[PDB]
């Protein structure tokens, strides 16, 4: 039974991250564009379990899976620990420091944390 | 009767009140994770036929309590919103025109029986 990250991986200034791929259990926001709820009474997200089980639905007011009528900021994902998201600068920034640039959500002694990545992307 | 309406109420609210409690609370590390969901209430709730609204959001609601038995108490809870506003479709809630965290929800619905209580009066 996977356990659930309780943060969000280490944000490094103008870098973005990705996940090769995903862990039994991540849960993924059926979260919509402006202008658009999710069908009453409709999931809140899709949970991977190998495949995704539920369906996102967004009406107006594992691999990655396919979209639907999404989100235009990204999708908001629950990693369990294990998994691990690879960081990589965005455009207009390069790696000034590239010390490990992934991030493993481990859980010490209890509690759960991400391994910090030692990336640096200036102007 | 006044008072049956009452009691189901105050049983409704304090299982509302015993989620949120449950989850709103420094011992909860899934917090954080659990304030990422958009839930949908009514702008302004007041009449007992607004529980319509709080029922269209049940499944949503034990689905974030997967992330904290959630399974018996949704269940009890949607036979007393039936039971406090009936099988029939009692509002069109297209909702709110803003959404909510299951904090706010909670809030929102707990707040909204302890009024109808002592309006009973």
């Amino acid at each position: 039974d996977p356990e659930l990250c309780d943060d969000d991986p280490p944000e490094i200034p103008h870098a973005t991250f990705k996940a090769m791929a995903y862990k039994e259990g991540t849960m993924l926001n059926c979260e919509c564009k402006r202008g658009f709820r999710r069908i009453k009474s409709g999931s809140l997200y899709m949970l991977c379990t190998s495949s995704w089980d539920n369906q996102c639905q967004c009406t107006s007011s594992c691999r990655e899976p396919p979209p639907w009528e999404n989100e235009a900021t990204e999708r908001i994902y629950h990693f369990v620990v294990g998994q691990m998201v690879y960081y990589q600068c965005v455009q207009g920034y390069r790696a000034l420091h590239r010390g490990p640039a992934e991030s493993v959500c481990k859980m010490t002694h209890g509690k759960t944390r991400w391994t910090q990545p030692q990336l640096i992307c200036t102007g | 009767s006044t008072k049956k309406t009452q009691l189901q109420l105050e049983h409704l609210l304090l299982d509302l009140q015993m989620i949120l409690n449950g989850i709103n609370n420094y011992k909860n590390p899934k917090l954080t994770r659990m304030l990422t969901f958009k839930f949908y209430m009514p702008k302004k709730a007041t009449e007992l036929k607004h529980l319509q609204c709080l029922e269209e959001e049940l499944k949503p609601l034990e689905e974030v309590l997967n992330l904290a038995r959630p399974r018996d108490l949704i269940s009890n809870i949607n036979v007393i919103v039936l039971e406090l506003k009936g099988s029939e479709t009692t509002f069109m809630c297209e909702y709110a025109d803003e959404t909510a965290t299951i904090v706010e929800f909670l809030n929102r619905w707990i707040t909204f029986c302890q009024s109808i209580i002592s309006t009973l009066t």
